[PDB]
Formats: C-alpha cells, structure tokens, sequence
C-alpha cells in the first residue's frame, strides 16, 4: 500500500488516493491503450509517395530509378484513399480500425484494428498491413500496369525487402523494428526522443509523462520490475513520470525564477528529510553529516524527481535541450555529495548522463539530445529514469538544434499528436 | 553478332585446340564431339605443379600436412585436360587457378575499394556552422577544410598534442575528393579535390546526375585498405566521420568537443550519410558494407562502364562480369561459406565471349524484330509485356542452347549446368532489358530462359540452383510486402536471392541493361557512379572484366600490404 | 530549511572544494568586459551577440506550466547562440579541479552545460549567459593564471611537468610569464589578439597549494582527509548494496 | 615488489632523461616536477620524419594531399618532448608510432589469428557417420580424415574434377590440429595433428581441462589470414565447416551430396561449432568472430601466459595488455571509430611498468595482510566482500596515486585521465580478484578505484568515461537480466561496457586474475585455451606484449601477404 | 500458470496476458519467467550478494553480452525478435 495524489502538468490534482500498483503497466488500462494505439498505428505520407511516383525517388538517400514514372494524383484522391484503406486494413466491419485524412490529404493516420496485434507476436503488422493497404489502394485506383507494380510498391515499402526496413518507403510508426532492439523487452524503449516531445506538443512534463509510460512499459516488459523491483520502478513511475503528489511541479515552481541545479539540490534534500524518507546517519568531526535512506525506493524516487525537476529547471533556463546530458550527471553527482546517499538509480543516471554527454558534445556519435531513446547504445542504462528527462529537454528547447523534432519528428507530431491519451497521458493514466 | 561470334570461335579454339602448359591438346575441330583424355593429372599445368611444389615445402616446413593433390578422392586433378581460359572482350588467357579470388589481387582489390568507400553529405555540416556558431562557409573554407581532411582522414592528427599517426606510406590508397550539383561551387573547388561530374560524364548524363541530386555537395571518402582488411565494411562510415568531424574542429576552430559537434557526427554518420549497402538480418549477421548488402542498382553504378561506352550491351555484361565475380566468388564463394569456393561459376560469365555472343546476338535479332529498340534512347523501346518478353527470352535462350549443341568445345567449357543457366538467362534477361528499359521485364526474361532450358535439357543447375528461379517468375511482380522490388533496388539480401551462385551478377547486369539500354547515366544511385568517376582508385570499375585478367597475370598493384614493417 | 553542506572533509582542500562549490570565491583580479571577449574569441569586442534563433519574446513560446514557472536567462531570451568558455588546470596545485568547477557552474549559474575532463573543463551557455560564469571564473580564486589556462582547442597540460617559471606548458603559447605578470595576447583557440591581456601576478606555489582544490601526497594527502575517503566508502558501499536489492 | 620498482624508474630514465632520437632530453632527474619544452616539432622523432618525406612524395606522386604535420592546429606535434615508450617486462623501447596497430603486424596479426579460429567438435560428425551410414570410426580413419583435411581446409579439392584452388603459398599459415580429453585416442592420433593436453599443460591444469571437456574430441581450425582479411570474422565458421565437409565426404567414401552430410553441416555449423564470439545488435551490426563478441573469459582463454608461468600478477597483466591492444586500439579505435585512434589509451596499460609496479605492489600488501592470499592456492584465499574490496582497492588506489605524484614523469607519461584510471583501477581490480578467487569482486575494486580516484584528483577520465564507472558498483552484483553476469562472461557487448575506452582489457585482466590466483587452468573455456596452446600460430599468445614489442621493431612476419601475385 | 513437469525436472511459466497486452512483444515470458526462477532461487538458498551473478547466469547464461539466453536454462516456442529475417516474422521463426 503505497498512495499518490495525480497531479497535471500545470499542478492541479487529478485524481486522490492512487495506489501505485495500480499505476502498473501490467494493470493500467490507459497506460495499455497508449501501448496499443502505439503499437497498432502508423504514419503514411501520401505526398511522399506522389513525388516518390513521378521521379523514381524511392528505396533511400540518393537512390532514383529513370525512365518509369508514374504520375499518379495521390494527394487529391486522399479521401477516397483513405477510405479504401480502411476497407483493407480492417478486419471486421465496424471494428476499432481508424484511417484519417492529415495535413489537408498530405499523409494519413493508419490504426490497425487490435485483432491484428492481438494476432501477432509484435507490432509490425500495423506497418505491413498500412503498406499494403495502401500499395493496393493506389494498384486498384490509378489502373497500373502489372509490369509497373515494382515501382508503385517500392513508392510506398522503399528498398524492402533487400533492407530489413521500410528504407525510402512511405510508412512511419512511434516504434522501430523489433530487430533494431539491443536487449529483450526494448521495444518500447526505441522511440525516438523528439518523436515523444512531438507528439505532446512541446510541452515539457506531458512529455517526460508520455516517455515515462513508455520507458517502464519496457523496463517491465524487461523483466526489470518484478518483486521488489516493481515498488521500487512504480514510486519512480508516480513521482518522476506522474507528478505525484505535486513533488515534481513544486520543486519546479519554487526553483523556477532564479533556480539552478544546485538550488533544486537543496529543495530535494529538505523535502526528503521532510517527509521522513532520510535521516542524519552520523555527524563527522567537519560538521558534516552522512544520511542514511529509510525507504530506498522511496528515495530513489526522490532522486528520479529531482533529477527530472533539474532538467526542467535547467533547461528551462537555458531554453536549450542540451543541457540535459550535464544536468543529469551534476544533479546526482552533486546530491551524493551533498548527502553521503547514492544518487538515482544508485549511479546508473549519472552514468548514463555521463556518455550522453560525451556522445551529444564529440565526434563519435550520438547528436543532440533528440536523437537519443531507452534502445539507444548510450543512454539504455538507467532503468527508465533519464530518458523522460530528454524528452522533457527537447521540448524546452526554443531553436538551438540542427536536428528539432520537425527535422526528425514533423510527420509523427503532426499524425499522432493529436491523439488525446498521447497529448495529456497523465490526465490518461489519471482517468479523465 | 558476327564479330562477337568469331571472338567466342577464337577462344573455344584456344581453349581446347591448342595445348595449354603440357596437357598435349594440340588438335581438333571445335565443333568434333568426341576427345581423347589423356589422364596426366595436375602436372599438365604449370601453375599446378608450382602449387604442388609449394604445399610440398611447406609441408615439410611447417611439420603439418599441406596442399597435397594425391589427397583428392580416386585420383588427383586433370583426368582431362586442364584447359585456359579468355577473359571476355580480350586476348588475355589465363590459368584457372590464377581466377580465384585468394590468388588475385585485382578481385581482391575491387571489394576493398567498394568496402572502403562511402559518401558523406557536405551541406548539413555547412548548415550546423552556420546555425549553431554562425560560421560563414566558403569556397576558400571549404578548400583549407578539404586540405585539412586529406591529412587527417588516412590517421593524422590535427589537434592534441603528443598523438601517434598512421604511417603514410602503408596508407597512401587512402583520400578525400568532393563533388556537388552546383556548378558555380564546382568551378571553385580546388581541383586535386573535385571530381569534377561535367568534364568526366557527357552533357546528357551530366544533366541527369546534376537534375537528380540538385544542388547538393559529397565527399567520396575512401578509408586506407590496410585498415578495411583489418577490420571490416561496417568500419568505413565511422572511420569517415571521426576524421570529418576533427576536420571541421581544426578548420572552422570549434571548440575541439562542444555540441555543435555532435551535430556534425550526426549528419556524417547518419543523416547525410550514404554507405554501398545496408546492415543483414542475424542468420547472416553483418553490418553495412559487406556485399551481400550491395543492391544490384548500386553495383551498377560503381562500375563505370556507362560512363565512357555507348555500347548498351557492354555496359550490361562487364556489370555481370564484376557482379559475377565479386557476388560469387568472394561473397557467396567466401564469406558465406569458403574453401575452394565458385570461382568458375563466376568465370562462365565473364570468359571465353559464350555470354557475350548470346548478348549480341540478342541485340541484333531485337534491332532487326523491333525497329532497333536495343540501340541507346527513351523513346524507341517496347513496351514490357509477357509478350515481348516471351519472344525475345525464348530466341535468346533457343540460340545460346543451339550454340552449346553446335560447339561440344562450349559445352565442356560451361561443364555446370548452372554454368549454362546463368550465362542464358542472363544473355535473354539483359536482351528483355535493353529493349523495354524495365529491369523487372528484364527479371521475367531470366526465369523463362530457365523454364526453357529445364525442358530443353531435362536438366538446369546444381540441386538448389533454381530455388530462386521457380520462385522467379511469380515474384518479378508482386507487390507483396517481402516480394515485390525493382531489381534496381534488388540485392543479395533479397529474401529468393540470399543464398545462391549463378544469379547475383546477372540481376546487376539486368538493372544496367534497362538503363544502358536508355543511355541514362546511372542506374539506381548518382552519387555512387560520380564517387566512383575517378581513377586515383587502385581498381579500373571502366573495365572491371580486363581487371582481373590484369590480376591472373600478376599485374595488378594491390593497396594495404605490410612490406614496410615486415623483416626481409 | 535546509542548509546546505556541499562536501565532506576538514582540510584545506575540503575547504577549498565547499568555496568553489558555493561560490564563495575571493575575487582576486579584474578583467574588462571587452577583453574577457577577446580571449574567448566568439565575437569582436563590443559587438553585438550574435543569434541562433529570434528572441523569444519575438516568436513566442508554447504556453506550458514549465516555460511559464522557469525564467528564462537572458542570453536565452535574447536568442544567442550557445559558446563556451574551457580551462585546463595543472594538476600542480591549480586552485582549481575540473570536477569542481563543473559543480561551480552547476549549483551557481541558470542555464549551463558544464563538461568535465582530466584535461580540460568546459562551460556551454548561451554566449552573453557563458560571459558572465567566464568573468568569474577570470577574476576570482578559482583560477590562477600561470597554473591554469583558457583553451578551447589543443589543452594538453594538465598532467605535464611544470616550467621553471611556473606556468603550465600551452603548445601553443597563448599566455605567459612575462615581466612577473601573466600575459595572454592570443584568445582561447590560440588566433593573435590585437591587444594582449593582464591577468595578473601568479600566486606563489604556497600560496597555491593553499587554495587547491586537487589532493596530492606532497601537500595535502588524500589518504588524510578521513572523511571524504569515507564518503567514497558509504556511496561504493550503499550502491552496490542496492544494485543487488534496492534495501 | 622491489624488482619491478626498478624496472620502473629505469623506464621513466629511458623515456625522460636519455635523448629519444633529437628530442635533446639529454638529462634530468625523474621525480623533477618541471621540465624545459624544447619547441622543436616532429622533427625531433626520426619516425616522425620519415613519414614527413613519405607524405610529402606521395601527395607529390599522387595529385592530392596528403600527410602534412603543417595542417595541425596552431602548431606541428612536439612542441614538448616526443619520447619513447618500454614495453612492460621488457627492454624493448619502441617509437611512439610503431604502436598504432596500422604501423604494427604482431597487432594485426592477433586479431587475424583470432579472428580466423575457431572450434567443431567430432564427436557427433562420427555419431552422424555411425548412425546413418553404419560407418567404423577408428584412430586409422582419424588420422586419414585429418590429412584429407589438412589439404581439403587452406582452399584444395578433394572430390570433383576440374577445381581451382587457392596457391599453397598464399595460404600457408592455415591448418587444423584437433585435441581430446579421451587420452587413449590422443595416444592413437598421429602428433603433427595432435595439440597434447598432457604435455602442453601441468598435471594439475589439464586435470582441470579434461575434467571439464570429459571424453570429447574437437578441431582447432585456423583459416587463411589472407581470407579473413578479405572478408570477415562471420567467415570462419563458414569457412571451416565447408572443408570439414568435404573431408568427411572423401575420407569416409560418403556419396558427395547426401542427406547425411547436411546432419555433418548442422553439427559443423551450429551444434558442435565453438565461437571466439557471438553477434552484436544492429546499431553496432556484426557477424560472429569480431572483437565486440569476444567475451573476457574467452580473451583470457585465449591468451597463453596461464599456461607457461606461475606468477598470477604476470598472466593477469599479459591479458591485460592483449586485452588493452585489441579492445581499445582495433576494436573501438577503429571497427567502432577510426581515424588516429586510440593507441595511447591502450599503451598506458603495457609499457613503462607503472601498471606492473602498481599491481605487484598490491601483491606483496595483499600476502602479508591476508597470509598470501595473492599466492597461487585454491583454498588461501579471502571471502569476497565490502569490507575487503574498500581495503584492497582503496590500498591499491592510494599507492598508485602517491607514485604518479612522486614521479611527475610517470604523470607525463600517463597524460591522460583516462590512462591514470585504466591503470589505478586495473592493478586495484585485479588486485581483489588475486585475493578472493571472484571476478566480480575484483570488478568492485576496479570501480572502487574509480570513485576514489575522482575525489583524489578533481577529475577522473575523458568526457564519456564513467558512463559504466558510475554505473558500476551497483551492476557488479546486479541480478537484473540485462545488469547481471559473472565478469568471465561479460564482453565489449555488456550494455555498459559498449562504448569507451580504458577499460575492457582491465576487465579482461580481473577475469583472468581470478582463475590465476587460484590456479586454474583456464579462465571460462577449456576449448580457447586448448586451441591456442599452439605454437605453430605467428602470434605468439603466451607473451602478447613482448609480441607487440617485437611488431614496433618490425621483427614480427605476418601472414597473408600477397608479394607472390604482385609485380616487381 | 506455473506447472512442475517431468517429477520437478523442469517448469511450465505461463505468464498473465497482461504481460503481452501491456508488451510490444512476447520476450516478457522470457524475462519475467527467469527473474522470477533466479529471484527465488537467490531467497530461497540465501545465496551471499557475492555469489548472486552465479545464480543469475545459471538461469540467463551469457545475456546480456550475447542478445539471447545463451548457455541458460529458460526457452520457449519463438525465439528472440531480432533473429527474424522479415517484418511479421516472429510466429515464423519455430523450428519444425
Ligand atoms: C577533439 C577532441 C574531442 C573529441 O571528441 N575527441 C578529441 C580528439 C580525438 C582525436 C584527436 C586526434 C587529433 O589531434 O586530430 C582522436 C585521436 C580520435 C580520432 N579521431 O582519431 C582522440 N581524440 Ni582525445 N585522445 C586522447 C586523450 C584525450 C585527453 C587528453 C588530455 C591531455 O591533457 O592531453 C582529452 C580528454 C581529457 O581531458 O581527459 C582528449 C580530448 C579530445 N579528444 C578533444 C580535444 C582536446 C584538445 O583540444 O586537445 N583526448 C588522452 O587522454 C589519451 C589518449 C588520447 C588518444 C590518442 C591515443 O590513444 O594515442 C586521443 C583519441
Ligand atoms: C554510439 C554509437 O554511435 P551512433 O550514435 O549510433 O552513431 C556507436 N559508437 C560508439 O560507441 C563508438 C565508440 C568508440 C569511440 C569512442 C570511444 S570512448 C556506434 O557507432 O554504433
Ligand atoms: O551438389 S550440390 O548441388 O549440392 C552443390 C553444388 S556446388
Ligand atoms: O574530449 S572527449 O572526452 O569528448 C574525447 C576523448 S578521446
């Protein structure tokens, strides 16, 4: 029996008395909805397609087949496409499948029905199957040639199958290919980080809520919340992903006007001594006095908070994405220091901070914070705690980036952001 | 083609008509059905008794058994006779041996030069300077950069104090030159950088290459050999990027390590960059440029044949002939599986003029039926049908099988029936090809010639030669999601295509041959044929088939070797 | 309300750390505003700063809780680009460590992207935010000039034996010991200045290895400060405790 | 230990007050804290100028820039002294330069003799034989079979007419021996094809070995260097699977091509096939056999050093260096970057002794506070826990960091953070895996080391160092399914481990610390250590940094090489 | 569902659907099921914190340095995602 209060993003209560538990990926039937239209929902440009038709543009960067141009009018017959899709894509008559006209015919939203995903051992179905959909659809209305299919197909699938994605194809999800996973139970941690703050509008704490979701969603697909463990990753869930009890937007609001990741240091600190979750260990002969953590997941979750707070805090000030990577290493390196108690995730943000930093400031990969996700080789290895942080970064950012989420994230943001859960998941997950 | 025809009769008499080393065949009429086999065993040839002598040495050097042929079951190699063979197109005869891969620096060499080898996009990093740091970038920037860059990209340092470098003379293969659409850049670039696109394409293709990719800049990167043979083809993008990115700290004085930075790594590695071919599934696990990532568009337009040749046809063939060898003999021949290896499976399309005879052939009887629709242009090809497809694949496959009937000689040469298959199918896949200027057209011409050429002989290839081929025919037009592809875009990855010799080269030879048939200036990928427009490379991808002749007569200079560190 | 401890320790050199961490730093020289831009090189002295994107009060902002509860700084008003300042401090009693200068920068400014390395510490901000940390870092204790140096590019050291006359190796000699005085006529990535720089009379090797901030065997020996050891001793302790159970 | 003290300070004299070609370092003392800069550029290192004129010429002959010392930043290299470095238990002292693996042939001939191997069981091939085709298996159709084999392995035909093959001289360096714990059919094999389990190892490691492995027979295959440079590590197994199969075919009179061959292939292949490593995840997409997949119990395995010396410290630090070689140099200085490189990083942790002095000097402390327990023994040792990792590590830290601070030449030397903390914490991990017989302790006292070593100093490595530092202490007893592992078998592909420099090879070292301490024969597979205990191979792996020694002096012959097809 | 099979030689984990609804995937079978087998073993036999990656790599094997469960004791009908060839492949991937 622990309890939160869910408050929104603008620090409002949502919603009293909230077991933890029932915050749980596993038992949570709006976290599992977000899950499932993510899992069941792709992006299909349509005006990537005409243009991919008419030059011979398709298969990848630089790629152009000569002389077999199709001058097809996609972008005009998008209704008519739109609803002959759906006719493909759904399996029963008025089932839960959705098929929507974006950006004035310009690409659609393809939502699979759930019986496909319910069918399928994963999630590519919705990519296939929206494929499909739509490489019969242009077939049946534009009348091509059998000897000119390879090219109507190729506008929309790219170079697959020769590459193992959709590579200069037409279709884009939130999700990845499964085979792009590094470990077991990662699908849901290779999302994209300007996908996520894209898709909640810039706005900074639906942002860090919406990869929260998803991050622990991998973190218990993962196998990384079981016993123990799932206390210990749901506090985190509540506090940092969820702004229980007002924490994580009152350490904001009171650090906010002239506030450093120092200052959010000193708010964390007396508010865990506050509320009892740690206390003097010992006093050295300096003065100095060594805390001890009476509940450790319940500071660990302070730490989560804190280090999100710093980040908003941080970012904020700077209206930069980049300082993220540094707030995350100092919030929790300094906290230690300051407290003779082990940072979040017991060193392993600070550590993923660490080589974020390295690999968004050098040479030898990474980018800016945007490009980075749960799956990601350089920040994977904290347990859900300092992706949430990027996201929330990135969506403060106010231009520093050559790579923003309209670079990166214009067609998910404007395809899938429009989807209230997505757009407001804490009201979601809260039951509004 | 009557040329061509005597070509093809000059090699059979070559090969089996006169003596080759000792095999005592020095007689006979290259249409007679019968031989004698005078059971001399490997001695006949005089590379052969030099690799006995060899493994013999060795042997006793080392204390382990070594190359032994009296190992071989039954009895040892060349019961009959060990016959030469003609690379296509000249006068260079070779030892069999001398065409395997192991023993030929020019093949090995031609894949190095591929592995090797990425395109990096020069305007994003100019627009990270310019946002991030408010850079101004200029042609005299952009010159010092590149001067910079040839430094520092064979393993030189440009900004710590006290680091240790690549040695130049074991790295002297390795470069940076750049090459952009717009004309006004082009025309300031210093020129031992540019690859200058309008003096090295004609004006046409020069047009369709500068219409294609705009007015955008690349660095054709080539990393040192000695460094792609240490390691591997998914090396070549980042060991571009790391020496791009110090490149731009020195050049344009960033911060050596700040933000803007990772920007830069970014865009090399990722969003500008463009690599020879893309990662494999985990049965066969590779990162990018490995061949079997190689789509058959991209190899044809490494080769650059298209480019100084208005000969359709030989454009086609000497794509099959570089195809052939390098999917063949050193990806499937190697790295997916090894030993001996396919050397000849590979060889029968690129010796002794039998493909290129069925190609010209081809040519003419399409010249003659459809109002010359296999000479170069747009507007003067048929238009891809079962019909046009079932005539011309039928012709071609009829002529080329009637050939091997009439000359005994080409059948003993082509022993394999897979031997047969490919060079078949790929003479009526290449003629479907130029005459319709539809790849997948030229597909369909593949598979029936295989079709045919199952009920001709009551025989095709090897016992899973046509897993692909009767999956063929049906998958040339689907447009199911891991069925349906241009063969543009086509490769060894593709799902029938991932396992098997005697195709690969072929399908490489089908995409080139509706585009040379077209006269376009490339066939899948500009960047890659302009990358490639440069003779500073080790390997002529002009004539990729006298290559490795230049290579079985020990004639080739390799890149990568040690001699410099090793004792004499 | 919590008072802050910041480090553990009772040496000279725990002090030290508590001073730079807090930002109690005695001011020790002066540097213009003009030449502090010099030496960092990102734009001509008195000019304008220059921008990446439009002022925020010009293209205006999402209206979320975040951007309306934290002020943003002025350089990130203004729309600047993000420049840096970078130091390397020899490991030779510099008063400074690279580690605490990032925690300088971190619990002490809004809006800063500090980077620590053994041969080098960096401060990214926006350019007129970054000037104002950079002016500190120039005028107070927290460095001394012949032990420490401004180098974006090239900072190699840190580590390297001192020269005779004190001042840390730069290869390529952008500041000095001239006339007993610190002298630095090239800016932080080592282009000529028009006009070279004062930064001070060095302090004495003792008066350095009383306002360090780096331990050493010949000085103050970490091994002595029991405290901090055993800071190291509970945070190994705890993390491995709780990286097998969280209790 | 008082010896290796000496050796030591005799490295610092060498490097630093004895003139190292024209640097003029004529003179000094080696715990001076300052030093006169010399400003004399690379000119002062007369490898240095050698590759200045071989630069220069090149770009001169070639058309395009190239090497060029000017096109550094603000100065050329050296403007403090270029010195040289001793590699570690040696008096060989070698020019900075010949350090980089481009420059070295023993580095890059230890990765190929890796890369090239690996290992297939017999035992269900003769099952396969017995079962389906009722054939006798006997040490007389041993024997042959391995004969055949021998031939059949570097690329030679065994069973069809008319085969190419690959020259014996190109491919001399390839061969398979086979060992067996079953000693009544190592008393039958005949000796050039047995590596000897008794007599290569003691009475007490190859009771280990044959313990483990119990009575199973298995092939040490070692492919063409030549090959593998062509290709790449996912060839192996491929490679030695072909040839194993055409040897079971000829030998055993099999039909070429029957359903029982493909059962030889499945077991060849997969079911009896050994690995050096298995493949990475996409991002970092690589085939089996490449440096990422090769576990640190399979390094250490690898590695011969636990075969022919007693001193646990000493085998420790030999995999050290190996480890530090091809994990940071060929590994992440170039499969996974590129460019100059990271040869230093890896330098600091086997030349000039300070590594050696460090972790000896733990020894002596470890013997005399805990009755020896650094001393070989299997029931001497300590219990891991908190309590003794904080007293070694800590012990171990604050020596090494004194040491550093009384010899301002060994801080020069170890200029980066990075090397100081591969040094610290390697000798303080390896340190607690000598005492305690667990790898995994000895991983708390590599990250111990870590931690104090930032608080000692204010800074700790470069930028992205302690990513897995910080994450360290807290996964070293994790039981999280991607945070768990025994030290022996995490590799370059433990998440945390995935990136950066400095430390795989140390971590390779506190594996293999572990098992040295006790004893052991080997470190996690019986299999590695038997296949390598083999001095037929070029690299000689029971001294791999003498071997890197004797690459820098160019004294080192590798294989591969393809002087025999390239023109004079 | 947990069923002890063949006298206690090996177990049936049937995990809740839940873990699949609330999954991109199926590998949650495969991680929960050997967190819960090595979690209980590790109470169950009071194994010392030092000697917990012993426990762990008897059940998982060589993961996470290889991308499977190489050398442990927990399978199931499919295999891991990233061995499919194609996209949809997963159901594919069950040997005959
Ligand atoms: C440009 C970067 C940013 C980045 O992402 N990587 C660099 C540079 C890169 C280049 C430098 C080559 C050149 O000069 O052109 C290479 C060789 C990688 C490559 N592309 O081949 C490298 N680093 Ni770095 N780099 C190294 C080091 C370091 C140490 C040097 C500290 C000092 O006081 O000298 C510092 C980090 C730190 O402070 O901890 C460092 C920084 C940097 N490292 C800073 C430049 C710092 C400067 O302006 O001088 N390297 C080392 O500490 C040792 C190993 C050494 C590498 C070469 C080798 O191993 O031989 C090299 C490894
Ligand atoms: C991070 C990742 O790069 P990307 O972000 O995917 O571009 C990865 N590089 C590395 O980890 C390079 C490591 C070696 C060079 C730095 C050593 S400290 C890789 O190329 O797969
Ligand atoms: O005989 S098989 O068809 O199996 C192999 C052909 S090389
Ligand atoms: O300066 S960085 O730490 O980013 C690279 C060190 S080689």
């Amino acid at each position: 029996s622990d309890t939160v209060d869910i408050y929104d993003d603008r620090g409002k209560l949502l919603e009293s008395n909230v077991d933890i538990m029932s915050l749980a990926p596993t038992r949570n039937a709006a976290i599992q909805s977000i899950i499932m239209d993510t899992k069941r929902s792709v992006a299909v440009n349509l005006a990537g397609i005409q243009g991919a038709l008419a030059s011979g543009k398709m298969g990848g960067k630089g790629r152009q087949i000569l002389g077999r141009g199709l001058n097809y009018d996609i972008v005009g017959n998008a209704d008519a496409i739109a609803e002959n899709v759906k006719k493909l894509v759904q399996v029963d008559e008025g089932d839960d499948t959705n098929v929507i006209k974006v950006k004035g015919g310009k690409s659609l939203l393809i939502q699979s029905p759930k019986s496909r995903i319910i069918a399928g051992a994963d999630f590519m179905s919705a990519t296939t199957v929206g494929a499909a959909a739509v490489t019969q659809t242009i077939m049946d209305m534009f009348g091509t040639d059998p000897y000119d299919a390879p090219i109507v197909k190729s506008a929309v699938w790219g170079s697959y199958p020769q590459t193992m994605d959709l590579m200069g194809g037409q279709v884009q999800g939130i999700l990845s290919i499964p085979q792009n996973n590094e470990g077991l139970g990662f699908s849901l941690r290779n999302i994209m980080a300007n996908h996520v703050a894209a898709i909640s509008n810039r706005n900074a704490m639906n942002a860090s809520a919406l990869s929260s979701i998803y991050e622990q969603s991998g973190i218990f697909e993962m196998g990384g919340a079981v016993g123990m463990f799932e206390r210990h990753q749901l506090l985190g869930l509540a506090y940092q992903g969820l702004n229980a009890n007002n924490l994580l937007y009152d350490i904001v609001k009171e650090n906010g006007k002239d506030g450093t990741i120092g200052t959010v240091i000193e708010s964390v600190v007396r508010r865990a001594i506050e509320a009892g979750i740690i206390s003097v260990d010992k006093t050295a002969p300096s003065g100095y006095n060594f805390y001890k953590a009476n509940d450790v997941p319940k500071w660990n979750a302070c730490a989560a908070v804190g280090t999100l707070a710093a980040t908003l805090v941080n970012c904020g000030a700077g209206r930069a994405a980049q300082n993220v990577s540094s707030t995350l290493l100092y919030f929790n390196d300094i906290l230690e220091k300051e407290t003779g108690l082990p940072g979040c995730d017991y060193g392993k943000v600070e550590g993923t901070a660490v080589g974020f930093s390295f690999f968004s400031h050098s040479i030898y990969g990474g980018g800016g914070p945007g490009v980075f996700n749960g799956n990601h080789v350089v920040t994977r290895h904290s347990r859900g705690f300092a992706i949430p942080c990027v996201c929330a970064a990135v969506a403060l950012d106010a231009g520093t980036q050559m790579f923003s989420i309209e670079s990166t994230s214009g067609l998910i943001g404007d395809v899938f952001g429009a989807i209230p859960e997505f757009r407001e998941p804490i009201k979601a997950v809260a039951g509004v | 083609a009557a040329d061509i025809f005597s070509k093809f009769k000059k090699d059979m008499e070559v090969k089996f008509a006169q003596e080759f080393g000792s095999n005592k065949q020095t007689g006979g009429d290259i249409t007679d059905k019968t031989a004698k086999f005078l059971r001399l065993g490997p001695e006949q040839d005089p590379r052969k008794v030099e690799m006995i002598k060899a493994g013999k040495e060795i042997a006793e050097k080392r204390g382990i058994a070594f190359y032994n042929p009296m190992m071989h079951s039954g009895a040892p190699l060349g019961q009959r006779a060990i016959t030469p063979y003609t690379i296509s197109g000249t006068d260079i005869v070779c030892e069999p041996d001398d065409l395997h891969y192991v023993n030929n620096a020019a093949m090995q060499q031609m894949w190095d030069d591929i592995r090797r080898t990425c395109i990096v996009g020069l305007d994003m990093a100019h627009e990270t300077l310019e946002k991030r740091l408010g850079k101004e970038v200029t042609p005299e920037t952009i010159n010092h950069y590149l001067e910079v860059l040839n430094h520092a990209m064979p393993g030189a340092a440009v900004v710590q104090e006290m680091m240790v470098e690549t040695h130049p003379a074991l790295v002297d293969d390795c470069y940076v030159k750049v090459f952009t659409g717009d004309d006004a850049l082009a025309d300031e670039i210093d020129k031992q950088f540019l690859i200058d696109i309008n003096k090295e394409f004609s004006e046409e293709q020069a047009a369709q290459i500068k219409a294609s990719i705009g007015k955008t800049s690349w660095q054709a990167i080539h990393i040192p050999t000695i460094v792609s043979r240490t390691t591997d083809g998914a090396q070549t993008s980042r060991w571009a990027a790391m020496q791009i990115g110090m490149s731009f700290i020195s050049a344009y004085a960033m911060c050596a390590g700040e933000a803007a930075v990772a920007d830069l790594s970014f865009a090399a590695k990722h969003a500008a960059l463009v690599s020879m071919g893309e990662m494999l599934p985990a049965r066969r696990a590779r990162g990018p440029n490995e061949p079997g990532g190689l789509s058959f568009g991209h190899l044809s337009d490494i080769v650059q044949t298209s480019r100084v040749s208005e000969d359709p046809a030989k454009i086609a063939l000497e794509v099959v002939g570089a195809g052939c060898m390098l999917y063949d003999q050193i990806w499937l021949g190697s790295y997916m599986s090894g030993g001996v290896g396919f050397t000849q499976y590979a060889t029968a399309a690129y010796t002794d003029d039998i493909l290129d005879n069925n190609t010209y052939y081809d040519v003419d009887y399409i010249n003659d039926k459809y109002n010359g629709a296999a000479t170069v242009g747009k507007d003067n090809k048929v238009k891809a049908s079962l019909e046009v497809v079932k005539d011309i694949a039928t012709e071609s496959t009829l002529y080329g099988i009637e050939t091997y009937e009439k000359f005994p000689t080409a059948l003993e040469d082509h022993f394999g029936g897979s031997q047969r298959a490919t060079v078949l199918a790929a003479a009526a896949g290449v003629a479907c090809s130029l005459a319709t200027g539809n790849a997948n057209a030229g597909l369909s011409g593949w598979y029936l010639s295989m079709y045919l050429h199952k009920e001709a002989w009551g025989r095709l290839g090897f016992f899973g030669f046509d897993l692909q081929d009767q999956c063929g025919a049906t998958n040339v037009l689907s447009y199911q999601g891991d069925e349906g592809l241009p063969d543009e875009l086509r490769g060894p990855n593709y799902p029938n295509y991932a396992m098997n010799v005697g195709h690969q080269g072929g399908y490489a030879g089908i995409a080139q041959a509706a585009h040379s048939g077209r006269g376009d200036a490339f066939t899948v990928n500009p960047l890659l044929k302009v990358c490639f427009a440069d003779d500073l490379l080790p390997f002529n991808f002009a004539e990729p088939r006298r290559e490795f002749g230049r290579g079985a007569i020990r004639e080739f200079v390799p890149a990568g070797e040690r001699s410099l560190v090793i004792p004499a | 309300a919590y008072e802050r401890q910041y480090y553990p320790g009772a040496t000279s050199v725990a002090a030290n750390r508590r001073k730079h961490m807090s930002g109690k730093l005695e001011k020790l020289r002066e540097i213009s505003d003009e030449d502090l831009t010099a030496v960092l090189g990102h734009r001509a002295p008195g000019s304008d700063y220059p921008s990446t994107h439009p002022p925020l009060a010009e293209m205006g902002e999402p209206a979320c809780s975040t951007r309306e509860n934290v002020a943003a700084t002025p350089g990130a008003a203004a729309g600047d680009r993000v420049r840096y300042i970078q130091f390397a401090d020899s490991m030779y009693n510099a008063p400074a460590t690279p580690y605490f200068r990032s925690y300088f920068a971190a619990i002490n400014f809004r809006g800063v992207d500090p980077g620590t390395l053994s041969g080098r510490q960096i401060v990214e901000a926006r350019e007129r935010d970054m000037e104002q940390c950079a002016k500190v870092q120039m005028e107070t204790e927290i460095t001394d000039h012949a032990l420490a140096g401004v180098r974006g590019a090239t900072v190699h050291g840190h580590s390297v034996r001192l020269q005779e006359d004190g001042v840390m190796f730069d290869m390529l000699d952008r500041r000095r010991l001239e006339n007993g005085t610190i002298i630095m006529d090239k800016d932080q990535v080592a282009i000529p200045l028009d006009r070279k720089v004062d930064l001070g009379k060095p302090m004495s090797s003792e008066e350095a290895a009383k306002r360090t901030t780096i331990y050493r065997v010949d000085n103050v020996a970490f091994r002595d400060d029991a405290e901090v050891v055993e800071w190291v001793h509970r945070i190994f302790d705890q993390r491995t405790k709780f990286g097998f159970q969280p209790k």
